[PDB]
Parts: structure tokens; C-alpha cells; sequence
């Protein structure tokens, strides 16, 4: 007889607030795919447009969801995931798909295959606001891999949702998109509606074609010189994962992983010993000689970079000293924050920046004294000829292409004018 | 299919 | 046929993990209390034990909540609050009950009084853990003002579970609570099973009886400490711009700083940007007394978000502080900072160059007690009972056991000692 | 009712 706690569609938006750096709403979506439960090899992220409408779209060859699983996504505070063989799962929350879509977008599509069945998902402000719902619902449909409807009631009523509200209009629109996850298990999140100022949006697709970038007016909010990672979302992708097992796609273009011996001079280990922990954690210390400019500790959690750049020891104490040195580590005992750009601010946390200072310095002390873009790919389409541009990553095409079957929205029939190589 | 290939230039 | 989304109890963590000061929590919760949809006078904030649990407490004066009124407050998302005669709401998201209560202990519950109904309300997570909900389902009880249920077939599931997994075991125990809101009107929030780490709740509660307290082990990430951001009480004296409310902590009132009597060569300035048709005022002074804690001062909507924040020179210029309020400006999650725009940004930018010009042409210049406590005594006890400040009136005579202190409601208590 | 009023010090 008790009554269940509700959600305002107002929250959607709420939710959204810890990002105040867009990547990381958009890290929470890589997460969302390298996690062992999806376990995709490759994702990725495009800039496209969709019934006049720009839109970013991350596709992954995952496992995808049950038609249930992908409720409870589109649901806050569920999440189940489990270490595998090693692959220890970034989520924990629940939120994260959540928080990160909204803070990109107002609207959101989701559409996944796991082999068994298709089911599309609807999370919209837009659609929110406009039937005045008083509770967040999220419509769904769902298919037997036969592009048969089934779970009718819902379907038939989520459908209609989103045939009339959505971007995509019609039936085929919707298959479409199902479509261009190639392989018989995937996702595609299609966000539109995106963030905004001065009708133009947050994002800067133009500066570079192959990349995703902030346009300076850029420096995170707490940096004096940006990093390539505060304004480039492939710069920052290449350090998003400690250990990469996934391959992050750009704007069609690889991401290629930093490494740190290539990345780093007068490589030295540390450790880290503290009373409350059962387990050493190892530390690295480099010396940057690509950048001169951009170091500090690099923090890990769970394989995942929550911070960079984090300033330590003397560098903090004077701007002086501590010039280029550079620290890796993985605290997996600290817990992140709602956006997972920081830790929360403990007495552990406090102690651990304490330790890294002191033995950064320790470094610093011993050390002082001794001192390109891969092809395109295009395929020929096999009713008209004309040629398509292709992105990086897939493993193996169909014996025959057409443009019909372009996972791109832009280039999907032939009558499109073939596209100019660089 | 086929598969042609192309310098991407920054 | 379309579903719903769901609320998994683990949500309620979740929530939470914005707030990396506790005082983000609280501060949230008195927000609540000042919103003039509250319009509350009077906020007590204390610490108390109840069934061997430690506790916080946060009661208002303010007009309460109609038994719907209460699941929103207990819902995600809901917010209708409204400027009334200039007093304007801090209140938009709809989060920050949930945020920092959660923030702040695990498990919680609202007693509110408006007047015509009184009812009861129960967030907790232990609770959830417990039946193994796969819901967060939040319990309500209503009474009518003769304290008859009025809402049975949710007030008594709501009773029979409040009563068995929460603090006070029999109804006479919760109305105790409801009673402690001395007023026709108010609300009582009692959090229990707060963060602990090691054996001891996160606050430090032993180092001032007056204050509630952050343990030295302190400073806040973003920077010598000023004491906003260790004591709560000092904390709250800078809350408000222009306070509208009156807020005592462990019974004892707290004191806001007024701006003369605390900064020295005080002039006036202006922000003007191109995306504004109004203008904004910015006040800046130097600092007397301290004079290690300066910066700008943040108010949203009359609200504190960020102190000290350093502009202009980060050294090179120091003791002077600027007072702005940006209610363009839109605050982040825990209400601690603003979302990171072009227009903070300018904002920012302006700051500091017009702090900037101020250290310049004053820089030649320069160059150059508690309130006592009170007591009651009962009338059938003749034992002396503490007394928190705020209280306009009484009733003709007191009795133990109408005492809102939890832990004096017995005639049969010591009488407690007065100050050394 | 009886109110009695006592120093608070630090
Ligand atoms: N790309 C995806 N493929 C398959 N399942 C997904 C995908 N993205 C999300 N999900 C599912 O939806 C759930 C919601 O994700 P999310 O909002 O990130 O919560 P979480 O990842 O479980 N925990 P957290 O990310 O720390 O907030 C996940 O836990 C997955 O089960
Ligand atoms: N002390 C109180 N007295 C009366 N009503 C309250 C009180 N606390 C909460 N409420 C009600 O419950 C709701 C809880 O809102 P809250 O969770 O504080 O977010 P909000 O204040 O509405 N806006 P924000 O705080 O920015 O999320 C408020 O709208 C009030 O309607
Ligand atoms: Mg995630
Ligand atoms: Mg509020
Ligand atoms: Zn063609
Ligand atoms: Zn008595």
C-alpha cells in the first residue's frame, strides 16, 4: 500500500549537473561499452545529421540488451555488472548513461541487438515536456529477429511514441538504425538536441574533421597552458584507459593509444604502502619529453582515468620546481564522484595526494641531476559505383555493398553526390 | 567488396 | 502500455555523490527551510542520540507540507517553488532533499506539521536493504489535527514498516518527534546512521558544543583554512547574502557578518556584460581581522556558492575579497559551483581585472562573546532543562515531557550541568 | 514558565 518514489521528467536535466566538462558525459557512454558486460571490441563515435537535425552517435559491437535489460538502462540506479577474468567493471552507479546522454543532448535513442532480439528505447526531455508526462517513461519496442513486433501492448503503444516524437518517423527509419550495427550484436545511441549557445553548438565539428572539439572562446576549469585533452576528445581518449581492451573510433579515424615508454624518459617505479590498505599499489615516474608542459599525476581507477595532470609536492609549492614529471598510478580503494572526474575528498584520499607528493619529490630530487593519420577506406557501392568513405575498425565487409545499406546516415542512397577525398 | 584507400591530411 | 522508469533503492548512494564537504548537504537542507514556499523564521540544527543512535536534526518553523506535498519532497525531480514578494527561491532541481540527506547518513525521516494534517515520512536505505526492495518505495502516515489517521490503507502499510525498521519502535515514539515542532506548523528531519569512518561519525561533535565540526587530521580540494570550511557555524554566518532567516546550531543562534564592520576601504563596482540587459553590482573591500582569506564571494540567489574564490592576481594582491551575486549563472549539482560557460568564464575574466584596478588604486592607501544560554525549569521535576535560542514564547508552564530535546524528555533525567 | 538565563563560554 506504500507508495513508490517517482521521477519528474525535470530530473533528466537535474541529473546532468556534475558534468561540467563535456567529455566526461561522453567517457560515461565509452564506459558504458568497455565494461565486461557489454565486452565490445570497437566503438564508435560520429558526428552525423539526421532529419535536419545534428546528432552524436556511439555504436558499439557489445553484446547488447535484452529488451528488459535495456529498461533498466533507461532506468536510474541498476546496475549489476561483475568482474570478469580480470576485466573489472568501471559502473557502479547506475547513472551513468543517464547523466552523460542528458548532459549532451536533450533527447536520446537507443537501439540494440543481442542476437536474439532488437529493441529501441526512447529517453527524451523533448517528448517529456510535449505530452506534459508527470512521470519519466520510457517508451520501448522489440523484435524476434525477424522484424517481428512482439511484447505487443508496450510495443504497439511505445511505438507510436515513437514514430510521432522521435526523429525517426516511420518503421523503416527506425530499422534503419538497427541496421547499421553490423554485426548480429550491437548498439547504436543516436543523441539529438544537443547543448547549444548562441545557435551553435557546444562542440566545434568543424576546426578538425577527426575530431570532436571544444572551441576556445580552452582550459578545464581547474588548470595554465591546456593539454590536448581538456579540448580534443581524441587526445583525451588516448588516456582514457590505462590497459586499453577496446577500440575507440573517431570521427571514422582510430584512436591510437598512448604508451608510456614511448611516452615517457628515465622511467622509475615507486610504491605505495599505506597502513589502511592490505595490498601494495605500484606507482610510475616519467619525465614528459613530447609536451615540456603538460604533467603531474595521471589517476586511475579501475583502468579508467579520473584525473590528469594532477599537480603534487613541490610543483604545487612553487611553479618552479617539479617541471615534467609526470606519475601513474590506480587507487581502485578511492570512490568516484558523480561525474567521475575526481575522488571524493576522504582522509584516505588526502592521505594518498600526500604520499604522491612526497615521493614525486622524492624523484624529482634523484632525477634532476642527469638532465600522421592513417588511410581512409572507401568501398564502391555495386548499384551506382560511386565511392564511400568508410570508418576504421571493421574486421570483414559483405561480398556486396550497396548504399542502402551505409551504416552513415548522410550517404544512404545513391542519388548523393560521391564525396571529395582530401 | 572493394576498397579503395586515401591520405587523410590534418 | 508504456513502462515507467524505475528508482533502484542503490539510487539513493548515487544521489549523494556530488557532495564532497558535507556542508554541501546541510547547506542544502537549510535552503529548503529559507525557500519561501517554507518561509520558515527559525532553523534548528542539532545533534542528538535517539535509540543509541547519533543523530541530526534540522527543524523549521515554516508552514510543512501537505501529506502529497511530502511524497514529491520524497520524489525526484519535483520543484514548484515561486519568487513570493522578492523572496526568491534557491529551490530548482528538485534533488536536493535526497542529495543530502543521503549525503549525510543513510537513513532518514520527516515529521511535518501545516496546520491542518500532520504526517510522517521515511527515506532510508537500511530500510530498503533490509526488505530487499527492488523499488524505492518511501512510507508515509497522516494524521488528522485530532491525531486520527486519515489516509489508512498507505498510512497503516506506511506505520506497520516505519514501525518495525525504523528508530522509534511505538507510535508514542514518533509523536514525540511530531511534537517537538512546538509551532501549529513545521517540520522535523532526523537523519541517523551517518557516515562513519573508523569508529566515528564523520563530524566532529566533542571539539565545540556550540558548533558542528570537521575534524583536523582541514582544508577543503580547492586551497591555511578559512573557517567555513571547518566550522558549521561559521560557515553559516556567510550563507546568505541578506538573510531572511534565522539559524541555530546546537541551540545556540548564529551571528551574521555584516559586511561593514568586516572589510575596510569599500568601494562599488559594476559588471556590464554584453549578454545582460541588467546590470550587476560587486562590492569590494579589504580585508580586516584575518587577511588570509580573500576572494570573491559567489551568491546565487542570495545563496553562497563559492568563497574565495582568487581573481586577477592569485603574491601579488591579497585581503581583498569582492561580494557578487550571478543569479544568471547556473549552479552545478551540489550547488558548490557554477556550471563552466562562456559567460562564468567572461565572468570571471571581468572579476578579476575589475579586482584588478580596485588593488591598484585603493593599494596606495592601505599601504600606508557567546549569548547566554537559557533554561527551563519543569514544574514537576523543579530540575532545569537547556533551552535552544530562537524561541519567541512558551507555554504557562514546562514539563519534562514536552521537552523537544530528545534526550531530556524524562523527569527522571540528571539536570545538566551549566558551563565551566 | 521559569526561564533562567547562564553564561555560555568557549
Ligand atoms: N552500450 C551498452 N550496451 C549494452 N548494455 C548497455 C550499454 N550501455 C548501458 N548498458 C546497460 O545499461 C546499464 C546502465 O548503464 P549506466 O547508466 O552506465 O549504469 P552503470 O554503467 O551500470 N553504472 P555507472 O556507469 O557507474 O553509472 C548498464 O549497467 C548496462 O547493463
Ligand atoms: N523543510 C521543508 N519544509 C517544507 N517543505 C519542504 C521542506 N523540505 C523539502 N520540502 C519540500 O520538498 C521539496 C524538496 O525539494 P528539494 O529536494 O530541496 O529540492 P528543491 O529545493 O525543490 N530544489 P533543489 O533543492 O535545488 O533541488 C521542496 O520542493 C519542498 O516542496
Ligand atoms: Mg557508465
Ligand atoms: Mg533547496
Ligand atoms: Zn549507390
Ligand atoms: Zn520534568
Amino acid at each position: 500500500g506504500i507508495r513508490l518514489s517517482a521521477l519528474c521528467p525535470k530530473f533528466l536535466h537535474t541529473n546532468s549537473t556534475s558534468h561540467t566538462w563535456p567529455f566526461s558525459a561522453v567517457a560515461e557512454l565509452i564506459d558504458n561499452a568497455y565494461d565486461p558486460d557489454v565486452n565490445a571490441k570497437q566503438i564508435w563515435i560520429d558526428k552525423t545529421v539526421i532529419s535536419d537535425h545534428i546528432c552524436l552517435t556511439f555504436t558499439d559491437n557489445g553484446n547488447g540488451m535484452t529488451a528488459d535489460k535495456l529498461h533498466k538502462m533507461l532506468s536510474f540506479g541498476f546496475s549489476d555488472k561483475v568482474t570478469m577474468n580480470g576485466h573489472v567493471p568501471v559502473g557502479l552507479y547506475g547513472n551513468g548513461f543517464k547523466s552523460g546522454s542528458m548532459r549532451l543532448g536533450k533527447d536520446a535513442m537507443v537501439f540494440t541487438k543481442n542476437g536474439e532480439t532488437m529493441s529501441v528505447g526512447f529517453l527524451s526531455q523533448t517528448y517529456l515536456e510535449v505530452i506534459k508526462a508527470e512521470h519519466v517513461v520510457v517508451p520501448i519496442v522489440t523484435f524476434n529477429k525477424h522484424r517481428q513486433m512482439i511484447n505487443l501492448t508496450e510495443s504497439k503503444a511505445s511505438l507510436a511514441a515513437i514514430l510521432e516524437h522521435s526523429l525517426f518517423s516511420t518503421e523503416q527509419k527506425l530499422l534503419a538504425e538497427l541496421n547499421a550495427i553490423m554485426g548480429k550484436k550491437g548498439t547504436r545511441i543516436i543523441i539529438w538536441n544537443l547543448r547549444s549557445y548562441k545557435n551553435a553548438t557546444e562542440f566545434d565539428f568543424e576546426k578538425d574533421k577527426y575530431d570532436i572539439r571544444i572551441p576556445e572562446d580552452y582550459k578545464k576549469q581547474e588548470r595554465q597552458i591546456a593539454p590536448e585533452s581538456d579540448y580534443s576528445l581524441r587526445a583525451y581518449c588516448s588516456i582514457l584507459y590505462l590497459k586499453p581492451r577496446m577500440q575507440i573510433i573517431i570521427r571514422g579515424q582510430k584512436v591510437k593509444t598512448q604508451l608510456v615508454s614511448k611516452s615517457l624518459a628515465y622511467i622509475e617505479r615507486d610504491v605505495y604502502r599505506p597502513k589502511f590498505l592490505t595490498r601494495t599499489v605500484r606507482i610510475t615516474f616519467g619525465f614528459n619529453c613530447r609536451n615540456k608542459d603538460h604533467y603531474g599525476i595521471m589517476m586511475y581507477h579501475k583502468n579508467r582515468l579520473i584525473k590528469a595532470y594532477e599537480k603534487v609536492g613541490c610543483q604545487l609549492k612553487a611553479n618552479n620546481m617539479g617541471v615534467g614529471v609526470v606519475g601513474i598510478i590506480e587507487c581502485n580503494f578511492l570512490k568516484p564522484t558523480h561525474n567521475k572526474q575526481d575522488f571524493d575528498y576522504t582522509n584516505e584520499y588526502r592521505l594518498t595526494i600526500l604520499a604522491l607528493g612526497e615521493k614525486l619529490n622524492d624523484y624529482w630530487n634523484e632525477m634532476k641531476v642527469k638532465k600522421k593519420r592513417p588511410d581512409q577506406t572507401w568501398v564502391q557501392c555495386d548499384a551506382c559505383l560511386k565511392w564511400r568513405k568508410l570508418p576504421d575498425g571493421i574486421d570483414q565487409l559483405p561480398e556486396k555493398w550497396y548504399c542502402s545499406n551505409n551504416p552513415d546516415p548522410q550517404f544512404r542512397n545513391c542519388e548523393v553526390p560521391e564525396e571529395p577525398e582530401d | 567488396a572493394r576498397t579503395k584507400q586515401t591520405a587523410r591530411k590534418s
